[PDB]
């Protein structure tokens, strides 16, 4: 059956007659059509699908879209400003934190929720927040990089550094 | 789009709402949907409706109570209960395993209740609806008969929560609501060992909060072994709690999970009076070995299982009186 | 200049926007959903199969069997044993046996369910030995005993040279099947239009060509009726480097149904189509002088490799070609089977089928290297090619080497001379050399045509167009042929854009397999500019009133040499190029020498055979838990000759990519299959590693500048995966005194191996 | 305002949440992301956005998309068979009744709506169901001979 | 509208000996395509 | 009448899709009237 | 055609050609009459 939803995703108001059964992940890339937000397992296991619901993340395959009314979702569609790439994103495309990019929305989007709780994370820090997003390609060693240059342009000087 | 049954998605803000709708037939509760919605996807389960209860305000309230003991509404996330100060201060075994679970997203949105309620695992059951049907289902659901134990007088799924363990040593209770009303039993009681019948929750029936007393002469830890540093459910786990007095042992609780289909508490009470040495951590070894089945329920081999939860179950108890 | 500058890939932006489109986020709006019938038999005869219901269920649009697709394929022309949808028997559980389109999902998976199928039950096997047994039922008739293909070989005096030897050890050593895990799920969409009867493919593929060959042929279309296309691709790692299965069987649905069908796979799925490293046992035996110089070699590699042909013969072949080219060995023996086994086909992943040996023989070396009393990584210095160029006696043309500068190079950057054997109890230190190909010399069909081709197009808006078939899948072949291009026309990185694997404009790729792009199509692309600069040279001479010879083009400036004119812009050269001439297009190719693809005498030496090998050197710094018995690899230092790295950044990156790789195989990736059942098919259960238990990893870049290279370049992506292996056994032992001789070094065997040296001794 | 509106498109059940003051033109083309009904003008003059309502023809850009709330909808997007053309779509192909082609959605189903009502239209007929389509690069004769064509097609199916 | 991409098509296949189906045609796209001045005073099916 | 640009500003590039009948002379105008490199600019004709 | 082809790709791999085509000067009009170019044409259509 379906039933109304309302939410804020990407900073505008949705108010769409969505399925009771519909996942978020479903909602955001056949409904909405976001495609950024990928489906890389069958269930929970890779992070390939992180998305933001009130600055904390939240797989998308693993959270039904009526679970988000009234809140505030985020994709990586959002990050950037018109064109213009934001600093965790250009510094996944500088430092090579991205290969293939299929990973890359879910652990940009992880990325994005560690920084707004965590401006200045520690190393241990950054790997624990992206423990459960997979990456074939990279090895992490520069996701790793990514986080710290992305942090850094971020920081505020007022305050250590 | 993924394939789910056509249920109805409820969304109660009240308890007792929760609950009547929970009266009609084929009805889940839905906490985060971590552990159900992968499960529902691969055809474990044909719901006609979920009851979720994230929406129900009030339910993740986390407190401490006029006697010192903390109560924690069934709601909260393993995050706020894993960052809360007050719970890695005065009770650091909870905090230890509701942090140890799963990956950091999935403990932004997981929560007490649904950790505890998770479902038991096997490997001939997390698999989906074409590996299952072609291999003709199993006892625990559409067939008659378990792959593991052929005797299948029952299912032999392994809990694996990391949780349960935790609040066992710390002598949590449950508090429980449904439609005959409120009942609190310890939290060790929330369980049975019976992989398709592992909780003693009744039609109808939540787990509302927990609450946790005062730790007195008490300190507690809990320990778990995986092969990868994340993600991975516990391929063993122990927690255990003890009171020291000079040198002697004066009391001792130890709970262990990844390893029946049930979080145990292991009797240990030949230990009691006597110091901690080589030959009392042998004799505990020996006590968790005993209450413990580790079965063939996992892709990791079953000589190694019981090896780690014997040896961290020590390991635990050493840390703990080493302190 | 672009060559040799720290680059972000030209792709890098759409990817971290979620702008890039991979095959399943392509709009089609009339998009059935197409769905394949998988045997629930690992083994079995089909006795009969009524669709009849199914075909009548409303919403059904088609439905499809075996007895539609007559055409088996192979990746390899002499063994094509696979057909789309089975015919007679299925051979593994997942073997395709029907397949629907339907409108929606629920309406796909309800089509499958009433689908009749009668089946024979057959006997399976799990093993090479039990395929093997005497009365076991052949998989394939041809092959009545279950092995596809046997190699046996000798190079020199064996017998000879391991009576010369002061010390003989062998040792047997066994490696669990690892599976590529490319984290985007595989998907195929296919578009046929009736009305004139083309069918245009979006797929996940790293061989669009050999895609365009096996649909032409399994659905007997002219090939002029087809048009391939790879989009964005979530990598592959060798996984798609063969036309598979559900690709051909989306375009036989879409065929039958007059329309568009979208063939999305699921994980299990993926693990299905599987194509990954098989489960292999190793029989490595060395002989060594007292001084530590290597006399002899004797190795014998058995490969479970699942239940068809594919990459099969290439693999096998491959476990014992590059036992030579990194040490001088005097003589070698090589003994290996590639058997069929009732599980998922195996087939071609990073390091295809070298890489077990090789982590074999490191293993072995070292530890006969520790009875010597001669260091590890000095025992590996001490057999270096002696002088270079190298000619094999497996007949391959080593021009550059630079492992002499990768070993000291990780020895400097690890300590090791001041750590080696003296770190805290439960730490140690392990070194390895490994390496590969830049590419197998010889295409798998011989058609006669050059090795790479590339088109350039420049027109009067002064915007190169360069147009490749090859296969960026995440690698940057898309930055690297756009780096060489310009750094030949001497113009920025951006005046390049880049077209690239869309049958319908790109000239044609054999593929991005055995690490063959940057080599052939980098020499290619070069070949190409070349033919532009000409062109344009040519007109600003003309303007200049200058000899072509005199002209130098800098930073987009055509100028007199040494004048103290700065000469014409860029734009005013193509204004002056366009006069008479209008769009220019050009071409360039590349063809490897035949000198370098191997001996004609020796049958199979094709496989091994390159113009160059990628070397690396690494050493690994881990600790053992004996508690719960697991293994951590803190950090790797690695050390690689990559010719010229024409990207720093991507050769870093690829370099990390790879080791790591081989640290999931080395401590926890396995499969695992119960009677023909798959058990591992998820992520959580095959355990690729996260970010927290991975290591940090170092990488130190050398260049050996190889002759024939673009701009001196070799490989960067294969040629260090299989060192970790070995390195880390080697810390593994340092630390906690235990050889193991099964991976993964997972808890289990660490635990297993800690157990009974404390039995004995 | 957004309201709930049920219909079936093109073969499909719809239920959206949609705003009141929404044109059907719009629905089709922005909700529903289907091109092929166009907007050739300001309003009611060129039949361009022409769509089946229950069978009859309806101007999209002057028709609130909640007007046809629980009437079957169909825009030229519906008329073929999956990826075969129905036979009035080949005719307009086949006898060059389609150019730039920018008007042949709203004047294929202004005829599919003739041809339903009436199978064996007279040229005048057709004329006069065709009234209100504007074309600008036919010269409308080949328009009316894919019409006669179609509908001896379907007579004889 | 004027079928140029047809008129081109036809007249390279009759060259070739080859039917029309054989053609696949890829027009106006600055970076795929060779400048064209334009469809103006009916200069196309002369010139293209 | 329509156009669709885009502009990217990580790159400073300018793709357009327009109801054009002369995509060059677009693409000559584009180029003089932003005082953009022509270079820099992708003119694409869609169906018409 | 496709042996052709297949021959064809011997040595060559793929086949890329540019055909082109110009006005004579002698039907771009009288360069000493003012304008003149336009009107002037490679051949009309007539019609009646
Ligand atoms: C890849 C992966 C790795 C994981 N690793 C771990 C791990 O290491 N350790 C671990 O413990 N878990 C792990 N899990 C399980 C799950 O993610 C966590 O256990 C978690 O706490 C689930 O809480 P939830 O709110 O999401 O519950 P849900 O998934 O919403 O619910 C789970 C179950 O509890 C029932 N339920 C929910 N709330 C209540 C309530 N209040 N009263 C009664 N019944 C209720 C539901 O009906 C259902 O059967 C993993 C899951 C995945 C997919
Ligand atoms: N010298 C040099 C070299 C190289 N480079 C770089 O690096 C890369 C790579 O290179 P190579 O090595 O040549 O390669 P190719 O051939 O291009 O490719 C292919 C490969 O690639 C690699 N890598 C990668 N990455 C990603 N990301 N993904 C993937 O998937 C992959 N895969 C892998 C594999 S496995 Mo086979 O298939 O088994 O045979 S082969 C393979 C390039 O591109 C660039 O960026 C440079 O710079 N330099
Ligand atoms: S333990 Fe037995 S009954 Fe329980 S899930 Fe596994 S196979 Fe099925
Ligand atoms: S798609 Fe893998 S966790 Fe969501
Ligand atoms: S960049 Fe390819 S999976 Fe992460
Ligand atoms: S768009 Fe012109 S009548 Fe509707
Ligand atoms: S075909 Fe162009 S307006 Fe009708």
């Amino acid at each position: 059956m379906k039933n109304i939803l309302r939410l804020t995703l990407n900073g505008r108001a949705r108010e769409d007659l969505v399925p009771d059964n519909m996942l978020l992940l479903d909602y955001l890339r056949e409904t909405v059509g976001l495609t950024g937000t990928k489906q890389g397992c069958d269930g929970g296991e890779c992070g390939a699908c992180t998305v933001l619901v009130d600055d904390r993340p939240r797989l998308a395959c693993s959270t039904l879209a009526h679970q988000v009314a009234g809140k505030k979702v985020e994709t990586v569609e959002s990050l950037a400003t018109q064109g213009t790439l934001s600093k965790l994103q250009a510094a996944f495309h500088e430092k090579l934190g991205t290969q293939c990019g299929f990973c890359t929305p879910g652990m940009i989007m992880a990325s994005e929720a560690l920084l707004r709780k965590n401006p200045s994370p520690s190393r241990d820090e950054i790997k624990a927040a992206l423990a459960g997003n997979l990456c074939r390609c990279t090895g992490y060693v520069k996701i790793i990089k990514s986080v710290e240059t992305a942090a850094a342009a971020r920081l505020c000087e007022e305050g250590a550094r | 789009m993924n394939i789910l049954t056509d249920f109805r998605t409820h969304r109660p803000a009240t308890l007792a709402d929760a609950v009547n709708a929970l009266a009609a037939e084929a009805t889940l509760p839905l906490g985060a949907g971590t552990d159900l919605l992968p499960n529902l996807r691969r055809g474990l389960g044909h719901p006609a409706a979920l009851v979720d209860l994230t929406g129900i305000d009030g339910l993740a309230t986390i407190s401490t109570l006029a006697d010192g003991s903390l109560r924690i509404g069934a709601g909260a996330t393993l995050e706020a209960i894993a960052e809360h100060d007050a719970i890695r201060t005065t009770w650091p075994a909870l905090a230890q395993a509701a942090e140890s679970v799963a990956g950091p997203t999935h403990r932004a949105a997981a929560t007490l209740g649904g950790n505890l309620c998770q479902d038991t695992r096997c490997t001939f059951y997390n698999q989906s609806e074409w590996w299952r049907s072609g291999n003709g289902y199993c006892l625990k659901y559409k067939g008659d008969k378990c792959h593991v134990i052929v005797k299948s007088d029952r299912c032999y799924a392994t809990y694996h929560g990391d949780v349960a363990p935790a609040l066992m040593v710390l002598d949590a209770r449950a508090e429980i609501v449904g439609p005959a009303g409120k009942r609190t039993v310890p939290v060790a009681q929330l369980f049975r060992e019976s992989g398709a019948e592992h909780l003693t929750l009744e039609k109808g029936e939540l787990l509302a909060a927990i609450e946790v007393p005062p730790t007195g002469a008490w300190s507690a830890a809990y320990s778990k072994v995986r092969i990868r540093d994340a993600v991975d459910f516990p391929l063993a786990g122990v927690a255990a709690a003890l009171q020291r007095d000079g040198d002697r042992i004066a009391g001792l609780r130890v709970a262990i999970t990844g390893s029946n289909s049930a979080p145990l508490m292991v009797p240990v009470d030949a230990l009691l009076g006597g110091n901690w040495d080589d030959a009392a951590a042998e004799t505990l070894a020996q006590l968790v070995r005993k209450t413990s089945n580790v079965l063939r329920t996992t892709i990791t081999g079953v000589k190694y299982r019981r090896r780690v939860l014997l040896a961290i179950s020590r390991k635990v108890v050493d840390q703990l009186w080493e302190a | 200049g672009t060559v040799g500058v720290r680059t972000p890939l030209v792709d890098g932006v759409e990817k971290v926007t979620g702008k890039a489109k991979y095959t399943a986020d392509i709009a089609a709006p009339d998009a059935l959903v197409g769905r394949i019938l998988r045997s629930p038999h690992a083994h079995a005869r089909i006795l009969a199969i009524d669709t009849s219901a199914a075909e009548a269920l409303e919403g059904v649009i088609a439905v499809c069997t075996g007895a539609e697709t007559p055409v088996p394929f192979g990746v390899l022309p002499i063994a094509e044993n696979e057909y789309p949808l089975a015919r007679d028997k299925v051979r593994y559980r997942g073997d395709p046996v029907a397949a629907v389109a339907a409108i929606d999902e629920v309406t796909a998976e309800k089509a499958l369910a009433l689908i009749k199928v009668d089946y024979e039950v057959l006997p399976a096997y799990m093993t090479p030995k039990a395929a093997m047994k005497a009365g076991a039922i052949a998989l394939h008739d041809d092959k009545p005993n279950n092995i596809l293909r046997e190699v046996h070989a000798e190079f020199g005096d064996v017998a000879a040279a391991f009576a010369e030897a002061d010390l003989i050890r062998e040792k047997t050593y066994t490696f669990a099947e690892v599976n590529h895990v490319h984290m985007e799920l595989n998907a195929t969409l296919a578009e046929y239009d009736p009305v004139r009867d083309m069918l245009t493919l979006n797929t996940t593929t790293q061989v669009p060509y050999y895609v365009h060959l096996k649909v032409a042929a399994c659905l007997q279309m002219d090939s002029a009726r087809i048009r391939v296309i790879k989009p964005f691709l979530g990598g592959g790692f060798g996984a798609r480097t063969e036309a598979l299965h559900f690709e051909i069987i989306a375009g036989l649905l879409a065929r039958k149904a007059k329309g568009t069908v979208r063939l999305l796979q699921t994980r299990e799925e993926t693990f299905i189509a599987h194509r990954g490293r098989p489960w292999t046992e190793v029989k490595m035996k060395i002989g060594l002088k007292k001084d530590g110089k290597i006399a002899a070699l004797a190795l014998e590699a058995t490969q479970a490799g699942g239940a068809y042909a594919g990459y099969g013969i290439i693999t096998i072949l491959y476990t014992g070609a590059l036992m030579h080219g990194l040490y001088h060995i005097p003589a070698i023996k090589h003994d290996a089977w590639r058997v069929y086994t009732n599980t998922p086909p195996c087939g071609a992943m990073r390091g295809h089928g070298t890489v077990d040996t090789r982590a074999a023989f490191e293993a072995l070396l070292t530890e006969m290297g520790e009875e010597l009393g001669i260091d590890s990584l000095k025992i590996r210095q001490i057999n270096m090619l002696p002088q270079i160029p190298y000619v094999t006696m497996y007949a391959q043309r080593v021009m550059s080497y630079g492992v002499p500068e990768c070993l000291e190079k990780v020895k400097a950057a690890s300590g090791w001379e001041e750590r080696k054997g003296k770190l805290p109890k439960g730490r140690g230190l392990g070194i390895a050399l490994s390496h590969f190909v830049s590419g197998t010399s010889t295409p798998k069909h011989w058609t006669g045509e050059p090795h790479a081709t590339v088109n350039l197009k420049l027109d009067f808006d002064g915007g190169i167009t360069l147009l490749t078939g090859a296969a960026d899948i995440g690698q940057g072949s898309n930055t690297m042929a756009s780096q060489v291009a310009a750094e030949v026309l001497g113009v920025r990185l951006s005046r390049i854009r880049v077209i690239s694997a869309d049958s319908a404009l790109t000239p044609k790729d054999n593929g991005s397999y055995s690490s063959r792009v940057t080599f052939m199509v980098g020499n290619a692309s070069i070949s190409a500019a070349e033919e532009l600069k000409g062109v344009l040279v040519k007109a600003a001479a003309k303007k200049l009133d200058a000899r072509e010879e005199d002209i130098e083009v800098i930073d987009e400036m055509f100028m007199v040499s040494g004048s103290q004119d700065p000469g014409l812009s860029f734009q005013e050269v193509v204004k002056a190029a366009m006069v008479d001439s209008g769009t220019i297009t050009v071409k360039g190719t590349y063809t490897c020498p035949t000198e370098f693809q191997g001996d004609k005498k020796i049958r199979g030496s094709a496989i091994g055979a390159t113009m160059g090998f990628c070397y690396a050197a690494q050493v690994v710094e881990a600790s053992v838990d004996e508690i719960t018995g697991k293994v951590t690899a803190h950090k790797v230092w690695v050390a690689v000759d990559v010719g010229k790295a024409l990207n720093p950044l991507a050769v870093e990156g690829q370099t990390q990519g790879g080791v790591w790789m081989g640290m999931g195989q080395a401590l926890s990736e396995e499969t695992v299959y119960d009677n023909g059942r798959m058990v591992h098919g998820n992520i959580l259960d095959y355990r690729v590693p996260t970010i927290v238990e991975s290591p940090d990893i170092e990488v130190i870049i050398v260049e050996s500048m190889d002759p024939n290279g673009p701009f001196g370049a070799k490989e960067a992506s294969e040629g260090m995966l299989a060192g970790f292996l070995p390195a880390i056994h080697e810390a593994v032992y340092e630390a906690v005194g235990v050889r193991a001789t099964d991976f993964p070094l997972s808890p289990d065997r660490i635990t297993e191996l800690l157990d009974a040296k404390e039995a004995a001794a």
